[PDB]
């Protein structure tokens, strides 16, 4: 394949930017503060540092503050002390137990083909890029940025059937935020389309909206609606459309997933940047 | 009776310069002129800049600007270091102003961009030529500038400044006679300045013969425009010759100004640091010492400012270095700055500052 | 090749030397300074002056003295001689500093990406800057060049 050879050749470091900024959180680190870091520095991932360890143990994202959420959630009138109290260890021991799960990583010299492969291989969205001889973590190479790259450098949907399309996880419009947030840890997808009275999709509650509870310290309520929730702020695709301008679309409204819907507006399925990459790999 | 180097004979000499005599050389054959830096290696090693000419040598060596004098080749002899360059007829650009008057708008304009193409080149290689002057630019049979004495330059590193207060006191940024600390670029722009001043009005723009009126002047940046400058490179002018160096004109400032831009050729181009105490700099440097093998940490004292600490790191068995040094901020206060020394890096880095940090001073 | 530099006055001065068969060959004068250039094999060479009427040696030059009473300079012309950097590596063989303002030209503090910052000055990479200590939890960074790439990393530390 033509784009699989082309990101066989390009080094990781290529896409490293300019001047960018990197948040490591030591996991002895109130887990409360390391969401609240995100929030405030702009960012949706950050690395692990164990000192007794002397390692990047894993990575911090939005997927943590939704599973505690979801794990912890009591109701509205009482405190998530869990989250409230805990250090990220802490909670990394009790999040994974039995279940163990080692730090993926990529080297800036190593492929991009080698990376886009390494986000699939292990089932993840966000990668650290270390170099070996600091072993300093560099940047986080993001399956957007990847895409926007090959798009740079790009010079029908029910043909080549690319992404899921059956048993396609969603909510309605009163569905409350725990239920939600339920559901991404069951199902385990990035976003969630917003149903009406009927099949027609009216909106989408994303694993990003999730940061906002976190943002406005407003996770003590998950009782409220998916519409309630999404009030602090849509876009769809057919099967009648090419590939090329289908994935001109998401790059150009810089959309991490679009959504596949009839004439009527009603929901048939999603294709992701993870199984666009992948058809390119 | 002719006496060579290369095949080049070896006739007047052109001039002395930072380390040594500048001899002419005519090709044995050919007629080629050279100009011959000779460095008496026995002289070179009296004043300790056997380091200095090693890395001036490796510097120049890979250079190659149209405005920047070319090093041919050094051939070394048991006796002497020979520097084969470039010869220019023109010599001076000193001289060149002396002679005929000061420039017009238009050939000042060449002239100062050709320059500043030059010393952009230089800076882009993390090469800083202090001593910057029109005596110091050398023109050919063609009115081309040419960048000349690397003695006095000096190499920029990532994360340090440099000290030394070189060059002639007119061109001599208020930082350099003041003797403070500088990046280093900087102090080429208040040079360059110096010289655009000179190219148009064919004097200087700081210059008295009581030398601390001449220093005063320096440090107030006032200098006088003659009625017959442009306001816009008195503009440009007022921007290079900042007293402020966080306030004066970069090579991109200067490079976007509407007097420069003019007729260019194409071919040329909440957070705070470390940590701030009010102690008497004895104390403080004592402190540190005192908490340095309170850590386990071995180092090496340097100036009675200057520490470069060490640590064994007790996981992954790997040294890791850093470079402590005190400032003096207000007439009140001092602040003790921490510098990565490169040999995960960074990390380690933070950990070892942080445990100073919780054991001081503000 | 080799340099011969005879330093003090002279009318006419000249030499003599094993390489050129004790011949006398005429040094060139400049100012004070009288000399030749003349390539050598790497080997041992003795050599004497004729200057003007008498035969010397200079007294700063490493001498030899014959079994015949004769002294004469030497020089022993090294392989490392040749070569610069070989030769150069050979060769070699208060109050507080005011604060650089540079110091404290961040790029942090002063729509667009949160992750994208402004390039650096190479004077301030390196350097840590913190954090004022809030909720006994401490916040160190620093710039870091890889490449023709930079880095801000912001540790996130308990105290
Ligand atoms: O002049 C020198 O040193 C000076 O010593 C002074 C002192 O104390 O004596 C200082 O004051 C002064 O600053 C210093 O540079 C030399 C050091 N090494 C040398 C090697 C050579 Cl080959 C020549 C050389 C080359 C061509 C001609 C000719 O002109 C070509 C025909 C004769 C003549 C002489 C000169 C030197
Ligand atoms: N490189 C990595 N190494 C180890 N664990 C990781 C890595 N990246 C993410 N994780 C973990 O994978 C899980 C899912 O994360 P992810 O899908 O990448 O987040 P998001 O979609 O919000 O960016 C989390 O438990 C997270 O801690
Ligand atoms: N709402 C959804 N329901 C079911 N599958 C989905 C949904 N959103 C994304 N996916 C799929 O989940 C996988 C991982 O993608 P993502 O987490 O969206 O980056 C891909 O195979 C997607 O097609
Ligand atoms: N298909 C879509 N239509 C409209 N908004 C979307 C769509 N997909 C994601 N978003 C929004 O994109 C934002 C960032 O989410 P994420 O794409 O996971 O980074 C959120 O505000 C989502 O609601
Ligand atoms: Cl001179
Ligand atoms: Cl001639
Ligand atoms: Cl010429
Ligand atoms: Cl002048
Ligand atoms: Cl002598």
């Amino acid at each position: 394949s033509v784009y699989t050879t082309f990101m066989k050749s390009h080094r990781c470091y290529d896409l490293i930017p300019t001047s960018s900024k990197l948040v490591v959180f030591d996991t002895s680190l109130q887990v409360k503060k390391a969401f609240f870091a995100l929030v405030t520095n702009g960012v949706r991932a950050a690395p692990l540092w164990d000192s007794k360890k002397q390692s990047f143990v894993g990575m911090l994202t939005i997927t943590d503050f939704i599973n505690i959420l979801h794990r912890y959630y009591k109701s509205a009138l009482v405190q998530i002390y869990e989250l409230e109290e805990h250090k990220i260890e802490t909670w990394r021991e009790v999040y994974l137990q039995d279940s163990f799960k080692p730090l993926v990583c990529i080297s800036p010299n190593a492929s991009l083909f080698d990376a886009v492969s390494s986000l699939i291989r292990n089932k993840i969205h966000r990668l650290p890029v270390i170099d070996p001889e600091s072993g300093n973590t560099l940047y986080i190479l993001t399956h957007k940025r990847i895409l926007k790259f090959l798009k740079l450098f790009i010079t029908s949907l029910e043909e080549l059937q690319i992404g899921t399309y059956a048993n396609i996880a969603m909510v309605r419009t009163t569905t409350p935020v725990y239920v939600a947030l339920g559901i991404f840890v069951q199902h385990r997808v990035s976003a969630l389309p917003v149903v009406d009275e009927k099949g027609r999709v009216v909106d989408i509650y994303s694993k990003f909206d999730v940061i906002n509870l976190a943002a406005e310290k407003t996770y003590n309520n998950l009782d409220v609606s998916v519409t309630k929730a999404l009030q602090h702020r849509v876009l769809k695709c057919y099967l009648h459309e090419t590939l090329e301008a289908i994935i001109n679309r998401l790059v150009e409204a810089e959309v991490h997933r679009l959504v596949v819907v009839d004439e009527h507006d009603v929901v048939k399925g999603i294709v992701s940047l993870s199984d666009i990459l992948q058809a390119l790999v | 009776g002719r006496v060579k180097i290369g095949h080049y004979i070896l006739g007047d000499t052109l001039g002395v310069g930072t380390f040594g005599k500048v001899k002419v050389g005519k090709h044995e054959l050919t007629g080629h002129k050279v100009a011959v830096k000779i460095l008496n290696r026995q002289k070179i090693r009296s004043l300790d800049v056997v380091g200095k000419i090693r890395r001036e040598i490796q510097n120049l060596k890979l250079f190659r600007h149209p405005h920047i004098i070319k090093l041919y080749q050094v051939i070394s002899t048991p006796s002497d270091i020979f520097m084969v360059m470039e010869y220019v007829s023109g010599g001076e650009l000193f001289d060149y102003i002396c002679k005929n008057g000061r420039l017009d708008e238009k050939e000042s304009r060449r002239l100062f961009q050709q320059i500043l193409s030059g010393v952009d080149y230089c800076h882009r290689h993390m090469v800083v030529h202090r001593d910057l002057k029109p005596e110091n630019v050398l023109l050919d049979a063609h009115m081309n500038a040419k960048i000349a004495d690397f003695g006095l330059s000096n190499m920029m590193s990532d994360g340090e400044f440099l000290r030394t207060s070189c060059g002639s006191p007119n061109y001599a940024a208020p930082e350099v006679i003041s003797g403070r600390l500088y990046a280093g670029p900087e102090v080429d722009i208040w040079s360059s300045g110096v010289i655009l001043y000179a190219l148009l009005c064919g004097t200087l723009p700081f210059d008295d013969d009581h030398v601390p009126t001449l220093f005063k002047k320096i440090c107030d940046g006032i200098f006088y425009t003659p009625q017959y400058l442009n306001p816009s490179v008195i503009s440009l002018l007022k921007h290079m010759l900042q007293v402020d160096p966080m306030k004066r004109a970069t090579i991109k400032d200067i490079r976007e100004h509407e007097w420069f831009k003019q007729d260019l050729p194409k071919y040329l181009f909440k957070w705070h640091l470390g940590i701030r105490s009010q102690s008497r700099p004895n104390d403080i440097m004592a402190e540190v010492c005192r908490a340095i093998k309170q850590l386990d940490y071995e180092w090496k004292v340097v100036n009675p400012y200057y520490l470069r600490v060490r640590r064994k790191n007790p996981v992954t068995s790997t040294f890791s270095k850093m470079s402590l040094q005190l400032y003096q901020v207000d007439s009140r206060t001092y602040l003790l700055d921490f510098r990565s020394i490169d040999d995960s890096h960074t990390i380690e880095f933070f950990e070892m500052c942080a445990n100073l940090i919780k054991i001081l001073a503000q | 090749p080799t340099v011969f530099r005879w330093t003090g006055g002279g009318k006419e001065v000249y030499l003599s030397g094993s390489f050129n068969n004790w011949s006398k060959l005429p040094l060139t004068r400049s100012q004070n300074n009288f000399v030749a250039i003349l390539d050598l094999p790497e080997g041992e060479h003795q050599y004497k002056f004729f200057v003007d009427g008498q035969w010397t040696h200079d007294p700063s030059e490493p001498i030899v003295t014959s079994q015949l009473g004769t002294v004469n300079n030497i020089i022993q012309v090294k392989k490392t001689d040749f070569e610069v950097f070989d030769a150069l590596m050979v060769d070699s063989q208060k109050a507080p500093p005011i604060l650089p303002p540079h110091l404290l030209q961040v790029i942090l503090n002063k729509s667009c990406d949160p992750a994208l910052l402004p390039e650096p000055n190479h004077v301030m990479l390196n350097h840590l800057y913190a954090l004022s200590i809030k909720d006994g939890v401490m916040v160190l960074s620093a710039t870091h060049r890889y490449k023709k790439k930079y880095v801000t990393t912001l540790l996130y530390k308990p105290i």
